[PDB]
C-alpha cells in the first residue's frame, strides 16, 4: 500500500524545509499536517531503490530543528520517521533528548508527553558526551524515583546501561551510589541493583575507583542491616558484592 | 463486424481482439511471477486453469468467426494487432512446457495448456485457409510468424522429443530389454539403450 | 516504421520560450564531460545544431519479468511500450544514467542526468509510455510518439527544466526522430553524418596549428590522410533521416573536423572556413552533383563516386588557385571537378571530436589562467 502511495506522491508531492520552521510564532494546523504528512512517510521499510527515496526526501534539518523545540507530537513523528529510514556517535550527536531530560519536573502537555518520551527515548537503544548523555538519564530516572512507562523508562536505563566506556560508567554510578543511600525510591534502588550487574562487567574487566568501590561497599553492607521486592533488591545487590570482589581480586 | 443497417459502426472483433491481447499479457506477467520459483502451487495452478479455460472459450469464438470464410472478417483481424499477442502466446507455450514437462504434479496444468495451444493453431489453422496463391494477408502471416522464430525451436524439439521416443520405443534392446516388455525398465537402462 | 535493435534516433522537446517552440535536443558532450544538456535545432538554417552529441541507439530492451530475471543474473527485439531500454551515446559508448547528484535546483530532490561506463545497475534503463489514450501501453513503438522517460533507479520522469534536465515528478513528452535504422545498411555506401576524406586522385587540407587561425583550403598531395585536418563530416539540412543513403542533388552541410568549424563558400573571397553563426544555406552548404524519405537507394558510394559540387547561391565548381594548391570554387574551373572519397573510422571521429573538445577546454582554460 505505501508503496503506490509513495508512487503517488511522486506523482504530486505537493523549500518547504524552510517554510517548515517560521510559522511557530504566531497556524498550528499547518504545523501538524507537515508533521502527519512526515509520520505517513515514516510508516513504510529490490523496494530498496525507493527505500532510497525515503532517505532521499535532506531531513537531518528538520530532525535536529524540532529535536530541541506542541513539542510532542511533531518530535515523535521525527523520531518515528528517523529510526524506520535512517554509527552510535551520529546517534548521539542529536543531543534530542537533552532539553527532554531537563525538563523532567516542568509540572502541562509536556507533562503528558513525557510518558510519550519515555517510550520515545526506547527508540534509539538500537566519549564526554556519553558522560552527559548519562548524566540526563540519571536526572530523568531520579526525576521518575506514567509507572508502567516508567517499567519502559527503566528498559531504557537497563539497555544505557548496556550500551556501554567503563569510566561514565562510574561517574553515573557515583549518583547511582548517592541516590541508592536515599532509598536503601524502589525505582531507583532497582535500577542500581541491576546497575550492579554493569558495575561488576566493568570491574571483572578492572580485575578514588576502589575508595567509591568501599564506600559502596559498607553502603550495601548498611542497606543489608536496614531492613520481596526489597528481598530482589538484595540478592541483585549481590552482583555489587561480587563486583567488590573483583575489585579485591534534585541535589 | 460492422452493422450495416444501424448508424454508429462498431468492430465488435476488434474489441475482443484487443480484450485477448490484454488476456494474454496477462497470463505473461503470470508467467514471470512463477518463473524463478517454479514450484507452482493450487493457487495459482487453479486460478491459471481458469484462465486457460477463458482463453479455451475465447480461441473458439475466434475460430467461429472466421470459420465461415467471409473475407470482411479476414480482412479485419488480418490488419489487426493480435499477432504480436500471437508471439507472446508463442513465448508462453515454450517457456511453460519445459517446466511443465519437469512435474508430475502439473500434468493437468500441462495438459490444459497443450489443449489451449491446440486450439490456438485450430483457430490459426481456420484463418490461414483464404489464400489465393499469396495474399498480403498471406506476407503478413509468414512475416510475422518468422519474427515468431525464436521459441519455435522450444516446441519443435519437444515434438519430436515425445513422439519418436515412442517411435523408438518399441524396438530390439527397448521392449524386450526389461524381460517384462511393460516398462518396468529402470533409468540407467532405458538410458543406455 | 517502427523501433528496434540498434536504430539511430534522437530526443527532442519544442520548448516554450514564451510559447516560442525553441526546439531543443538532448546534447550531451561525453569523454571529458559526465553531464547531458540541451541543443536548440530551431536555427536548423543558419545557426545549426550538432548530430553526434545528440543521437542515440537502441540497445536492448524488455519487459518487467525480463529486467528481474537480468538483475537476477550476478537481433531486433521490436520496442513495445513500458518497456526499459538501454540507451547509448552513439558517440561516445557511454549509457545515460541518472546521476544521483544535485549538481542544479534542487528544488528538492530531483537528480541530475548524465551518462556513465556501464550498462549495470538500474540508472541504464528506462520505461516508455504513451500519454495519449489512442494507443496502447505494451504495443509497437511507431515513428515519433511523444512518451514518457522514467528511470528503473530513480523512477523519475525524465523533465525539461530550466535550462536544465532532471528527473522529477513532472511529465515531460519527448520526440523521436529515427536517423539511420536499420541496418545502416550495407558497408561502401554514402550515408550522412559519416565523416571522410577527399580523395583528389592527393587530397584536400587546411592549414596546420598556430597559423587565417586555420581557415583557408587547400588541396595537398601526400600523407595528409594520415593528418586529421583532412577530415569533413557530413551535415545534412534536413533531421529526420540525417543518416538517409545519400543522393544526388540534395545540399548538406560541411563542417571541418579539427576546428570545428563549416566549409563556408563566402563568394566575397573564395572558400572559406567559417563559425556556426554564417553557417547558413547558400553560404555553406553545398549541392551534390553527378554532372558539371527513409532510408534511401545507395546512390552514392566510397569507391566510385565522380563528385561534383555546385553551390547553392553561386553555383561554383569544385577547383583551385595555383604544395599551397588553394582549393577555390569557379564556374568551371579546372577538370579537377568530380574528385573521389574515402571514408574514416570510428575511433578516428571519437579522436576527432576530443581534438576540438580539447581546443575549445584547454583555450578557455588558459584565457581563465591569463584573467
Amino acid at each position: 500500500n505505501a508503496n503506490v502511495v509513495v508512487r503517488l506522491l511522486i506523482r504530486r508531492p505537493e523549500g518547504l524545509l524552510a517554510a517548515m520552521e517560521e510559522a511557530i510564532k504566531i497556524g498550528n494546523a499547518i504545523m501538524t499536517f507537515y508533521a502527519a504528512l512526515i509520520d505517513l512517510l515514516g510508516r513504510c521499510a529490490e523496494a530498496i531503490r525507493i527505500r532510497s527515496i525515503l532517505r532521499s526526501l535532506g531531513d537531518l534539518v528538520g530532525v535536529i530543528s524540532i529535536a530541541f523545540q506542541f513539542c510532542p507530537d511533531h518530535k515523535a513523528a521525527m523520531v518515528l520517521f528517523l529510526d524506520r529510514v535512517y554509527v552510535q556517535d551520529f546517534l548521539l550527536h542529536l543531543l534530542g533528548f537533552l532539553p527532554d531530560l531537563r525538563a523532567a519536573a516542568s509540572l502541562t502537555d509536556m507533562a503528558l508527553a513525557l510518558n510519550r518520551y519515555l517510550c520515545t527515548a526506547v527508540l534509539p537503544l538500537l566519549l564526554f558526551a556519553g558522560t552527559e548523555h548519562h548524566a540526563s538519564l540519571i536526572d530523568s530516572l531520579l526525576h521518575t524515583v506514567k509507572g508502567c512507562s516508567l517499567t519502559k523508562a527503566q528498559r531504557d536505563s537497563i539497555e544505557v546501561c548496556l550500551l556501554s566506556r567503563p569510566s561514565m560508567m562510574q561517574h553515573l554510578l557515583r549518583r547511582l551510589v548517592f541516590d541508592v543511600p536515599l532509598l536503601n525510591k524502589m525505582p531507583l534502588k532497582l535500577l542500581t541493583n541491576h546497575y550492579e550487574r554493569c558495575w561488576k562487567y566493568y570491574c571483572l574487566p578492572g580485575g578514588a575507583s576502589e575508595e567509591e568501590l568501599h564506600l559502596s561497599r559498607k553502603l550495601f553492607w548498611g542497606i543489608f542491616d536496614a531492613l520481596y521486592e526489597q528481598e530482589l533488591f538484595k540478592l541483585a545487590l549481590p552482583c555489587l558484592s561480587a563486583v567488590a570482589g573483583a575489585l579485591p581480586p534534585n541535589f | 463486424r460492422t452493422q450495416t443497417g444501424n448508424n454508429t459502426t462498431v468492430n465488435i472483433i476488434i474489441s475482443t481482439v484487443d480484450y485477448l491481447l490484454r488476456v494474454q499479457e496477462s497470463i505473461s506477467d503470470f508467467y514471470w511471477y512463477y518463473s524463478g520459483k517454479d514450484v507452482i502451487d493450487e493457487q495459482g495452478q487453479r486460478n491459471f486453469s481458469k484462465a486457460i479455460q477463458v482463453a479455451k472459450q475465447v480461441f473458439n469464438t475466434l475460430t467461429e468467426y472466421i470459420q465461415g470464410p467471409c473475407t470482411g472478417n479476414q480482412q479485419s483481424l488480418a490488419h489487426s494487432r493480435l499477432w504480436d499477442a500471437v508471439v507472446g502466446f508463442l513465448h508462453v507455450f515454450a517457456h511453460m512446457q519445459m517446466k511443465l514437462s519437469q512435474d508430475s504434479s502439473q500434468i493437468e496444468l500441462l495438459k490444459e495448456l497443450m489443449d489451449l495451444q491446440k486450439d490456438m493453431v485450430v483457430m490459426l489453422l481456420s484463418m490461414l485457409e483464404g489464400n489465393v496463391v499469396n495474399g498480403t494477408i498471406g506476407k503478413q502471416m509468414v512475416d510475422m510468424l518468422v519474427e515468431s522464430s525464436n521459441n519455435v525451436e522450444m516446441i519443435l524439439k519437444f515434438f519430436d522429443m515425445f513422439l519418436k521416443l515412442k517411435d523408438l520405443t518399441s524396438s530390439d534392446t527397448f521392449k524386450e530389454y526389461d524381460p517384462d516388455g511393460k516398462g518396468v525398465i529402470s533409468k540407467r537402462d532405458f538410458h543406455k539403450a | 516504421q517502427f523501433l528496434r535493435t540498434d536504430d539511430e534516433v534522437v530526443l527532442q522537446c519544442t520548448a516554450t520560450i514564451h510559447k516560442e517552440q525553441q526546439k531543443l535536443c538532448l546534447a550531451a558532450e561525453g569523454f571529458g564531460n559526465r553531464l547531458c544538456f540541451l541543443e536548440s535545432t530551431s536555427n536548423s538554417k543558419n545557426v545549426p545544431p550538432d548530430l553526434s552529441i545528440c543521437t542515440f541507439v537502441l540497445e536492448q530492451s524488455l519487459s518487467v519479468r525480463a529486467l528481474q530475471e537480468m538483475l537476477a543474473n550476478t537481433g531486433h527485439r521490436t520496442l513495445l511500450y513500458g518497456h526499459a531500454i538501454l540507451l547509448r551515446h552513439s558517440y561516445s559508448g557511454m549509457y545515460l544514467c541518472c546521476l544521483s547528484t544535485s549538481r542544479s535546483s534542487t528544488d528538492k530532490l530531483a537528480f541530475d542526468v548524465g551518462l556513465q561506463e556501464d550498462t549495470t545497475g538500474e540508472a541504464c534503463w528506462w520505461t516508455i509510455h504513451p500519454a495519449s489514450k489512442q494507443r496502447s501501453e505494451g504495443e509497437k513503438v511507431r515513428v515519433g510518439d511523444d512518451l514518457i522517460l522514467v528511470s528503473v533507479s530513480s523512477e523519475r520522469y525524465l523533465h525539461l527544466s530550466y535550462l536544465h534536465v532532471d528527473a522529477a515528478f513532472q511529465q515531460t513528452l519527448w520526440s523521436v526522430a529515427p536517423i539511420s535504422s536499420g541496418s545502416e545498411a550495407a558497408q561502401g555506401y554514402l550515408i550522412g553524418g559519416d565523416v571522410l576524406r577527399l580523395l583528389h586522385g592527393e587530397c584536400l587540407t587546411v592549414p596546420s596549428g598556430e597559423h587565417e587561425q586555420r581557415r583557408t583550403v587547400h588541396y595537398e598531395g601526400g600523407a595528409v590522410s594520415v593528418h586529421a585536418r583532412s577530415l569533413w563530416r557530413l551535415e545534412t539540412l534536413r533531421v529526420a533521416w540525417s543518416g538517409s543513403h545519400i543522393r544526388w542533388g540534395q545540399p548538406f552541410r560541411l563542417r571541418h573536423v579539427t576546428t570545428g568549424k563549416y566549409l563556408s563558400l563566402m563568394e566575397d573571397k573564395s572558400l572559406l572556413l567559417m563559425d556556426k553563426e554564417k553557417a547558413d544555406v547558400k553560404s555553406t552548404a553545398f549541392t551534390f552533383r553527378s554532372s558539371k524519405d527513409g532510408m534511401g537507394t545507395s546512390e552514392i558510394k566510397y569507391g566510385d563516386s565522380v563528385c561534383f559540387i555546385q553551390h547553392i547561391g553561386t553555383g561554383l565548381w569544385l577547383t583551385y588557385q595555383s604544395i599551397q594548391r588553394k582549393a577555390i570554387m569557379h564556374h568551371e574551373g579546372h577538370m579537377d571537378d568530380g574528385l573521389n572519397l574515402s571514408r574514416s573510422q570510428h575511433e578516428e571521429s571519437r579522436t576527432a571530436r576530443v581534438i576540438r573538445s580539447t581546443v575549445f577546454l584547454f583555450n578557455r582554460f588558459i584565457r581563465g589562467l591569463d584573467a
